[PDB]
């Protein structure tokens, strides 16, 4: 069935306020709704209604409200939500935050149209995710390893290299070895150079026909935002449950979608959460996050890495805060790590991924890998609490057992964290450099781990 | 001297492969074309008026 | 012509930097180098040198115009620049000029009205856009943004909206980001193939 | 305070909007 | 959005550009004496010399009939113009058509003519001529 | 070493334009096709027009259709010239079938000072009283709303299906 | 009316209007495709209603049909080993109705299966004329091996029985019991509705007196809970509790839980069992789940908890006693601040409303030891455990009402130290009311538990002193109360979660391994302090040099395993090394 009827346009504006304009003498006005503004001049914009009340309604306009006016701009509404256009020939292609083309190709001919929102997809047909992803970097696959199916963001901060290791796992990425990932990348309040880095670097690759980019930057309009990880993240679920494929989403700056959001709620004057958020941004950010994973019969998954920019590095900061409360872990780039000339500047210690305890160990990687991790996490652990008291005290005060941890820890960053942009490491050079780590010890130090793992693998 | 030979084969093939693909659409086109567009005018001269469903006297 | 100040003047084509602004600092010009095409913040204390160095890469600098604006400061740091660049010359074909020449001002101080800090703001990027669109390395100065935010935190406070952080309008990150991206290098519209480029160098005043 | 404060502004508006509707009915 | 501009801005730079490089040829070449450049840029130079409207064209464009990448059509014009400055910076004596036609050859196979050491030496030349 | 993979790095990025080229020009070819079909959808509503009994029955529909869209006491129909008896034909057909579905009174007027362009394949449009609600319902109209909503079965239909949709739900 | 219309909606609330004889907390349905919502405000004619759904494409004059009746739960047979919404959905069974991966929206399916058959028993002391009252047991439905569902006359249900069905086999639907009272007739059902806001009432509430054993010894041993208990911990324990436990019935609540990990339970759960009368079982027999992952409906994370504390109450009344687990009163609390944010009330602390408090503790004084309701004597209980995701307001209301708290120590967890709780900032209050059942069945473990705490809090203040003098001032008894200290922490506090030998330590392992450290500190102890004012004098070094044997076997004293030994060798093996202490000591 269709929408045969035709459709209402009204000349009726009311008011016009930042994001917003209010209309009124609205016909049974329905929430969510799709509504086409054609402006005095000509120029189309489009918008969302956001709530109802008898004749009057409210619209969030995503091009900007700049050139409107309450006499002449008149307003079309559509009969229905948000439904985009989607297929398999998405692969390879460029649109923009409004998921309308910009690599000079035509619209998508569609083979479905999907509701942005997406569905509910039943708790008791999901799939418990334990195929471990080998990023190819040590500081990831050997302490916060990640499964295919996980939702797990990168925070960092202003002018730290959270591009570089995003990149870096999309070129590395795969399974372990004793399939290969369509990627979707969405872009919001991203600058020129940013979004040029990845283009360039997915065709450096030669792999851009298994990649869709949708881009926002930091001139286009912000209210796009809104939508731009719904037009992504619909376009990840057909690829996935539809057509069987291993999808990963790479959706790049979390933080400056959070700031669209506020704009919107600030400009329906809406009681405030903490630092003026709106009280409801936990509720909005789960239905990104929790788009993901895989379900029962059907072959395809969803991996998601949101990126986070942290403001004036507090990760307790609503934004950073509120999204460890619904993903799977996060990897935390540290400043005083890339202040050294550290690459990756990931520190271990915030850093966590929840799924890897059951993608590790014997069948999944090797034997050894659940101790190791535990033993190098105590190890850096001690050694960073021996380093804060020798400031204080001076070489002279420190034991020889003391001098042990302060080494681990140089041999650590130097070696086990440091690795460089193109070189990729299997999880078993991610354990055995490990390994050379915890031989720094005498085995009588080693209480993570259990006598038989050292019994095997300290000798060699 | 290999590199400056390979670039014109692949040139080659993947000209070769666009005319067989525009072939096709444009053979399996006009072998479905009427039976759509007499699809197209079948829904646009089937007018069927109706009211709103939350209409009330 | 005439052109809205709000609206980016389009290009054919953005490129990559690959080229220095020297300074003629020390520190700056090794230490911490910026590029033709770039974006720089100075934030600092009152008295840390913000418009000395300013007025130092406006003298100096390897630019073939400066665009200098001075919305929500002092008018006498506006008429030293008036005292000073007259006077003060560069070297051409072997015979000097005054960089008075290459330069145009746009001033809205302290005392004039708060609204105005916006339109200074605009005023000074339209124009540095005009002279990139024929080939020339234009520098902007805008020797406090935090006088226009300011500005904007009391139109937005008499508009009776509500505050994002310390009573800041939510728009405040929308409106710096955008400004900042009328910056780069460029192929220019038209045919004559040229390329020129805007560097924008903001003082903050924390 | 400042938005907890404001945001009672607004609901007194609101209210004296709808009584002086009222008035009409 | 093609490139960064509106459509209208993007095939009216096309059609603006198939025009520059048509006075860029009338001026390298008022003779028609330099076959090879006329036969290499014949694609765009069949909708020049010919009368026709900028209206026209538009819909050519449009139609994607023309010529109408803005990628190809920049290369193809800074050629022209980098050889046509020569040619004009050379004012009162000539250079020979088989030179000519060699300088025009090593342009083509230049990765980045705007970034070539020729670009440079054609900036020095035009820097003394506009003294003199 | 490192000049022979500077040649491989360049291989991979000339190769992948090209076949980001290859896959826009097959892309294109199917757009331009189906905007051939939707003007052969153009030109058989034109003919359905010049049918004067079959364009009564469309423009009958086509006048009650708007007036159950926009319930006023009283609108304004605005017809191309040429068709002014038919659309007045079919605002007489209208109103009793308004009155009796509705239970409201109406009036119903038709421009005679303003008309849609002879440019327009036919169809009306209807405005509330003051003109500031309409519900436009040309042939146009209707042909580009029902064609867009069809786009995934005119595709199934034209091009068949993808082999690599294994599930509809 | 008996149906209003929609005046307005955004987000999930919704006004409607005509609702004249509207009630608070009716439930409504809303929309052609009849969305559940709730009603929170009345104002004339018009109600504002809280929607349990998405409301997006939901319109003005769409419909509002008025149900009669609060948010509610069915109780009854087809509990056990079922999945549910936060609102009781069957997950379970609109899987396999819908034959789909997803939920749709507004749809509809009864909690309880009304197609399955149970087998039914009265309980023959019953005959057509006998008085019954709230809480009477009339029947047993036989619905598991390990669970016999009694059932039970409603609470405020009473009357005189006019008929009683005979042992058979019936639908849910089928009325097995009729009777009078007044003249006014009642037929029931194996099922009852009670609604989830409403404490189900008992005879009396009882004093909690004996242990909820859990498998970890820092929580067994430094802070005990008890049957009935209040707790707090941080967010192990869940598969501890469910697999090893003196309750009888789980329930779990995954109130606004991520989405991989509600998966990782709802696969986990049913493969794990327990051994019973010899035979082995699966544990989902006896458990029920409500899953709510963190993008299910803002109203419907709050509903969940009142859900699963009704299941919880309706075991209890059973006379079973059940453990409640809420997998984040936090995250609940999250909804309570942006409802409240919706309908523009003014906050407390940190945008909370200023009633989250008693919300917090209407909840958690649910729990308890009873004597249930009507004839036969009985008793049951809930234990709740409640898991905080933080000072905060819900951690600093929580602490007001809850007996027990578990705090996290992130240097613990950091250095990987598991279970990492901090025993300095815990408490447990019921420790008085369990030293008479210590006294009963241990008489040594209140001494143990007493000297290990001072134990652990004097060294502490010497870990203080030692990062500014570097260890060498400190005197031998105190060099003995340090590293025993840490003999504690590593080889009798910490706990290996997933390893055989220590997934589960029973209490008289607990006991065990701390009655060989303590004695081990008295000795160790008295052989520096005897040997002060003298030539020779003992140090910790004469005695890790002379005793290192008895330290190896003192910090292997974890490894016996209670799947592969007996009480018996346990006890006898950790004796025999009591022995060897002492020889060893009575050699130096
Ligand atoms: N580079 C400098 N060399 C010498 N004096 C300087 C320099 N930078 C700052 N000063 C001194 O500090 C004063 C304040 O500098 P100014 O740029 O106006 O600071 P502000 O950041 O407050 O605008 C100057 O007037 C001058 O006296
Ligand atoms: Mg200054």
């Amino acid at each position: 069935n269709y929408l045969s009827q035709p459709r209402l346009t009204y000349k009726t504006v009311s008011g016009v306020n930042g994001p917003l304009v209010i209309l009124d003498h609205v016909k049974f006005p329905r929430y969510a709704e799709i509504v086409h503004l054609t402006l005095p001049d000509g120029t189309k914009r489009s918008g969302q209604v956001l709530e109802v009340s008898g004749s009057k309604a409210v619209v969030q306009v995503f091009e900007g409200t700049s050139g409107i006016d309450a006499k002449k701009t008149s307003c079309e509404f559509t009969g229905d939500i948000l439904r985009t256009p989607v297929s398999e020939d998405m692969l390879g292609r460029v649109f923009n935050g409004s998921g309308k083309p910009i690599d000079r190709g035509p619209v998508v001919l569609a083979e479905d149209f999907l509701d942005i929102m997406g569905q509910p997809i039943n708790p008791q047909c999901r799939i418990y995710p334990e195929e471990m992803i080998q990023t190819g970097i040590s500081a990831i696959d050997g302490m916060n390893s990640i499964a295919r199916g996980q939702k797990i963001p990168i925070f960092s901060a202003a002018g730290l290299p959270h591009n570089e290791i995003a990149a870096q796992i999309c070129r590395q990425a795969g399974l372990v070895k004793k399939e290969n990932f369509a990627i979707v990348f969405a872009a919001m309040g991203v600058n020129m150079e940013t979004a040029r880095f990845f283009k360039s670097d997915f065709e450096e690759n030669g792999s851009m026909d298994n990649v869709c980019l949708f881009l926002n930057l930091a001139n286009d309009p912000t209210i796009e935002r809104i939508i731009t990880p719904r037009l992504a993240l619909t376009t990840a679920e057909f690829l996935a449950y539809q057509c069987e494929k291993h999808v990963l989403v790479i959706l790049t700056d979390m933080s400056s979608y959070a700031e669209a959001l506020r704009e919107v709620s600030a400009a329906r004057e809406e009681v405030p959460g903490r630092r003026g958020f709106p009280g409801y941004m936990y509720t909005d950010l789960a239905t990104i996050y929790e788009r993901a994973g895989r379900v029962e019969g059907r072959n395809g998954s969803i991996t998601q890495i949101p990126i986070l920019t942290m403001p004036n590095d507090d990760i307790t900061h609503p934004i950073p805060d509120l999204t460890g409360y619904i993903t799977e872990g996060q990897i935390y780039v540290d400043r005083q790590l890339h202040n050294r000339q550290i690459y990756p500047p990931i520190n271990v210690l915030p850093s966590l991924s929840r799924l890897m305890k059951s993608a590790i160990g014997e069948g999944m990687t090797r034997k050894d890998h659940a101790d190791v991790s535990n033993q190098l996490y105590a190890c850096y652990a001690i050694g960073k609490d021996v380093q804060a008291m020798k400031a204080v005290v001076g070489e002279e005060a420190l034991t020889s057992d003391d001098l042990l941890y302060l080494e681990f820890l140089q041999k650590f960053e130097k070696n086990f964290i440091t690795q460089g942009p193109y070189e990729n490491r299997t999880v078993y050079e991610t354990l055995d450099i490990g390994w050379q780590l915890l031989r720094i010890f005498p085995k009588e130090m080693l209480k993570r781990i259990p006598q038989s793992t050292l019994s095997e693998f300290y000798p060699r | 001297a290999a590199a400056l030979g390979s670039h014109g084969s692949c040139s080659s093939e993947v000209e070769k492969e666009t005319q067989e693909k525009m072939t096709i659409l444009q053979n399996y086109f006009e072998q479905n074309r009427d039976e759509v567009l007499d699809n197209l005018l079948a829904f646009v001269c089937d007018i069927r008026p109706e009211i709103h469903e939350n209409y009330r006297i | 012509q005439v052109w809205p100040v709000r609206q980016v003047r389009p290009v054919t084509e953005k490129l990559p930097a690959n080229h220095p602004l020297l300074t003629g600092q020390r520190v700056l010009d090794a230490l911490f180098p910026c590029v033709q095409g770039g974006t720089t913040a100075i934030p600092g204390a009152f008295g840390c040198g913000k418009t000395v160095i300013s007025q130092s890469l406006s003298k100096y600098s390897n630019s073939d115009v400066i665009i200098y604006v001075g919305c929500g400061e002092r008018g006498n740091e506006m008429s030293e620049v008036l005292r000073d660049f007259p006077e003060l010359t560069m070297e051409v074909d072997g015979k000097v000029e005054s960089i008075m020449k290459r330069t145009a001002l746009v001033a809205n101080t302290s005392n004039m009205p708060v609204a105005a800090r916006e339109a200074s703001i605009y005023t000074g990027i339209t124009l540095s856009e005009y002279f990139r669109d024929m080939g020339y390395h234009v520098s902007m100065m805008a020797d406090s943004t935090s006088r226009w935010a300011e500005a904007l935190r009391e139109i937005s406070g008499r508009l009776a909206e509500m505050p994002a952080d310390s009573g800041y309008p939510a728009y405040l990150g929308a409106r710096l980001a955008s400004f900042y991206e009328r910056a780069g290098r460029v192929k220019c519209l038209g045919n004559p193939e040229r390329e020129g480029s805007v560097s924008i160098v903001g003082a903050v005043s924390p | 305070f400042y938005r907890l404060k404001k945001i009672q502004e607004k609901k007194k508006i609101i209210k004296e909007k709808s009584e002086k509707d009222l008035e009409r009915r | 959005k093609m490139g960064g501009l509106t459509s209208e801005q993007y095939h009216s730079q096309v059609v603006g550009k198939i025009g520059y490089i048509a006075r860029c040829m009338q001026t390298i070449d008022p003779e028609n004496n330099l076959k090879k450049i006329r036969e290499d840029y014949q694609d765009v130079l069949i909708w020049a010399e010919k009368n026709y409207r900028f209206e026209e064209i538009l819909e050519a464009s449009k139609s994607g009939k023309c010529p109408n990448d803005l990628d190809a059509l920049s290369r193809r014009s800074l050629i022209l113009q980098e050889l046509l400055r020569l040619v004009s910076s050379i004012s009162p004596f000539k250079m020979k058509l088989d030179l000519i036609e060699s300088q025009y050859e090593k342009m083509k196979q230049h990765v980045n003519l705007w970034k070539s050491d020729y670009h440079v030496k054609l900036n020095q030349l035009n820097q003394l001529t506009d003294y003199l | 070493e490192k000049k022979e993979k500077q040649i491989e790095q360049q291989k991979k990025i000339q190769m992948s334009n090209l076949m980001n080229q290859a896959r826009l020009k097959v892309l294109r070819a199917r757009d331009d096709l189906i905007t051939d079909l939707l003007n052969e959808a153009k030109q058989r509503l034109s003919k359905v027009v010049k049918d004067t009994t079959r364009y009564q029955v469309l423009l009958d529909g086509l006048v009650l259709q708007g007036l159950y869209q926009l319930l006023e006491p009283r609108m304004i129909v605005r017809c191309r010239k040429q068709d002014f008896p038919l659309v007045k034909a079919a605002v007489q057909k209208a109103i009793p079938m308004y009155k009796i579905a509705t239970k409201k009174d109406v009036d119903v007027q038709i421009d005679l000072e303003a008309y849609l362009p002879e440019d327009i394949a036919g169809g009306v449009e209807i405005y509330n009283g003051d003109r500031k609600i309409k519900v436009s319902n040309t042939l146009e109209s209707r042909l580009d709303l029902i064609a867009q909503q069809m786009m995934p079965e005119v595709r199934g239909a034209l091009f068949g299906a993808n082999a690599n949709r294994k599930f509809l739900d | 009316s008996t149906f209003g219309y929609v005046h307005g909606v955004s987000g999930p609330v919704v006004t409607a209007c005509d609702m004249a004889g509207a009630a608070m907390y009716e439930l409504v349905r809303v929309g052609h495709s009849e969305l559940v919502g709730e009603i929170i405000r009345l104002e004339g004619d018009m109600a504002t209603i809280q929607v349990y759904e998405e409301t997006s494409g939901v319109s003005v004059g769409d419909p509002v049909l008025r149900t009669g009746k609060p948010l509610s739960v069915e109780l009854g047979p087809g509990i056990m080993g079922a999945i549910f919404d936060g609102i009781q959905r069957p997950l379970s069974d609109i899987s396999s109705q819908t034959q789909s991966i997803y939920i749709p929206r507004g749809v509809n399916v009864s909690a309880l299966s009304r197609d399955i058959k149970w087998e039914f028993i009265p309980s023959k002391n019953l005959r057509v004329g006998s008085h019954i009252t709230g809480g009477d047991i009339y029947g047993i439905v036989n619905e598991n091996s390990l669970i016999k569902h009694k059932i039970m006359l409603p609470p405020r249900s009473r009357g005189s029985v006019t008929y009683i069905a005979p042992p058979g086999n019936y639908d849910a639907s089928d009325v097995v019991l009729e009777l009078e009272f007044e003249g006014v007739k009642e037929k029931l059902s194996m099922v009852q509705v009670w609604p989830v806001r409403q404490v189900r009432p008992v005879t009396e509430k009882l004093p909690a007196n004996h242990p909820l054993l859990t498998g970890q010894r820092v929580l067994d041993a430094l802070f005990p809970c008890v049957q009935g208990g209040t707790t707090a911990i941080p967010g192990v324990i869940s598969q501890s509790l469910s697999k090893y436990s003196n309750s009888d019935v789980i329930i779990y609540v995954g109130c606004g839980e991520r989405g991989n990990e509600m998966s990782e339970v709802l696969r986990d759960f049913p493969e794990l069992t327990m051994e019973v009368d010899g035979k082995v079982e699966s544990i989902m027999k006896r458990t029920a789940l409500v899953a709510n992952t963190s993008n299910m409906p803002v109203a419907a994370r709050e509903a969940s908890i009142y859900t699963g504390i009704t299941l919880s109450e309706y075991f209890r009344d059973m006379g079973y006693h059940v453990s409640m687990m809420a997998d984040s009163t936090s995250r609940w609390a999250e909804a309570l601040r942006e409802i409240s944010g919706r309908l523009a009330e003014m906050p407390a602390d940190s945008g909370y409303p200023a009633y989250l408090g008693a919300r917090l503790a209407s909840f958690y004084e649910r729990a308890g030891r009873v004597k249930c309701l009507g004839n036969p004597e009985r008793e049951g209980s809930v234990s709740i455990v409640g898991a905080v995701s933080p000072s905060d307001p819900v951690t600093s209301a929580t602490l007001g009402i809850v007996q027990v708290f578990w705090g996290l120590d992130k240097k613990l967890a950091q250095r990987k130290h598991f279970p990492s709780v901090n025993w300095l900032i815990s408490y447990s209050k019921y420790m008085r009311a369990l030293d008479e059942y210590y006294d009963k069945h241990f008489t040594e473990f209140v001494p143990l538990r007493t000297k290990a705490k001072e134990i652990l809090q004097e060294e502490e203040d010497l870990a203080e002193i030692v990062q500014l003098v570097g260890k060498a001032s400190l005197a031998e008894t105190d060099k003995i109360t340090l590293e025993v200290a840490k003999l504690i922490k590593d080889d009798f506090l910490q706990q290996n979660g997933y390893t055989p030998y220590d997934r589960f330590c029973p209490f008289y392992k607990t006991v065990g391994m701390l009655s060989n450290m303590i004695s081990f500190y008295d000795m160790a102890r008295r052989a520096v302090e005897t040997t002060a004012q003298s030539d020779n004098k003992i140090t910790w070094s004469i005695i890790r040099e002379h005793m290192g044997e008895i330290l190896y076997k003192l910090s292997s004293m974890k490894f016996k395993d209670p799947v592969k030994d007996g009480e018996a060798k346990i006890k006898a093996d950790y004796a025999q090394l009591l022995e060897d202490m002492q020889n060893a000591f009575r050699s130096l």
